[PDB]
């Protein structure tokens, strides 16, 4: 399972 | 920017056996970027509907695809993998040796 | 055993050829169990393990959700970076993420990543602690403010001690025909004479789980580090793993030599001959 977010540079 | 060329191995997924069904692989490994052209080859001529694992990497960041396709080996077929990348300047040949 | 679980992503843009394309790829130690790729027909998580078939809709929709929202993710990424760099809008490139954790035998966090890289070279790295960034330049280091200022690594660790393995552990209890088997090579030593003077020892390792592997050879208990042809382990296709050493010896000379393999599934290590 992955995690929900991910955030941008 | 920074470029890796392929590493190339043809192979059987079984030790060879004439008139015996098999599956012929192609490895490709080690290189960057990600886009690739790999033809599994029988005397000379493109293999058709040959499929290939889904785009993943190393802990380096280099690619690495298997394609793959069935076939019965025989004394005289010969077979060959076929690959081109960025980094070569023509497509590389590698033929299947039964022993490699 | 010990065991991990890997996602990896790969975004690559292709300008005049649309939107970047985006990849997922999971894995248990060497085994895909999920995939996601944008440029697929109606894009989704798919199963590639049947013990992962076992979960329901509803966590095939939730991890669809998440990829789809990390393909828009990845291409802002692609963009930022194009800035960061002062880079050309012609130009292919390409931002890959590892992220995942390991676990020891009794299935406790051993330590989680999450790596990026842009163009092959090393981005943004969490540290080991899973508290701090490491930027390789900076570039990454307008990243890390960034992550630093959202509180990042406190949203990773909670996920990577939490998540990460709760999940993993279910995977290897669920595929524990498979994910905790190991497969021992089978080994052989083969003989190929080059010239008068001197032959190929091969020393194979076929039909193997996991990848990891060491294939050795030795003179008169020596190991030969120069004098081997080692070829990267490759896939067989079945799930299993294939390698071989290889070493050219003088004629006659053949049982001076030894070949070692050590993996999992066997209990002691083994030495080989060829045995004429």
């Amino acid at each position: 399972e992955e995690y929900l977010k991910a955030w941008t540079f | 920017m920074i470029q890796r060329t392929p590493k190339i191995q043809v192979y059987s997924r079984h030790p060879a056996e004439n008139g015996k069904s098999n599956f012929l692989n192609c490895y490709v490994s080690g290189f960057h970027p990600s886009d690739i052209e790999v033809d599994l080859l029988k005397n000379g001529e493109r293999i058709e509907k040959v499929e290939h694992s889904d785009l993943s990497f190393s802990k380096d960041w280099s690619f690495y695809l298997l394609y793959y396709t069935e076939f019965t080996p025989t004394e005289k077929d010969e077979y060959a993998c076929r690959v081109n990348h960025v980094t070569l300047s023509q497509p590389k040949i590698v033929k299947w040796d039964r022993d490699m | 055993g010990s065991h991990s679980m890997r996602y990896f992503y790969t975004a690559m843009s292709r300008p005049g050829r649309g939107e970047p394309r985006f990849i997922t790829v999971g894995y248990v130690d060497d085994t895909l169990f999920v995939r996601f790729d944008s440029d697929a027909t109606s894009p989704r998580k798919e199963p590639r393990a049947p013990w992962i078939e076992q979960e329901g809709p509803e966590y095939w929709d939730r991890e669809t959700q998440i990829s789809k929202t990390n393909t828009q993710t990845y291409r802002e990424n692609l963009r930022t970076a194009l800035r960061y760099y002062n880079q050309s809008e012609a130009g292919s490139h390409i931002i890959q993420r590892m992220y995942g954790c390991d676990v020891g035998p009794d299935g406790r966090l051993l330590r989680g990543y999450d790596q990026d890289a842009y163009d092959g070279k090393d981005y943004i790295a969490l540290n080991e602690d899973l508290s701090s960034w490491t930027a390789a330049d900076t570039a990454a280091q307008i990243t890390q403010r960034k992550w630093e200022a959202a509180r990042v690594a406190e949203q990773l660790r909670a996920y990577l001690e939490g998540l990460c393995v709760e999940s993993l552990r279910r995977y290897l209890e669920n595929g524990k025909e498979t994910l905790q088997r190991a497969d021992p090579p089978k080994t052989h030593v083969t003989h190929h004479p080059i010239s008068d003077h001197e032959v190929t020892l091969r020393c194979w390792a076929l039909g193997f789980y996991p990848a990891e592997i060491t294939l050795t050879w030795q003179r008169d208990g020596e190991d030969q580090t120069q004098d081997t042809e080692l070829v990267e382990t490759r896939p067989a296709g079945d799930r299993t793993f294939q390698k071989w050493a290889a070493v050219v010896v003088p004629s006659g000379e053949e049982q001076r030599y030894t070949c070692h393999v050590q993996h999992e599934g066997l209990p002691k290590p083994l030495t080989l001959r060829w045995e004429p």
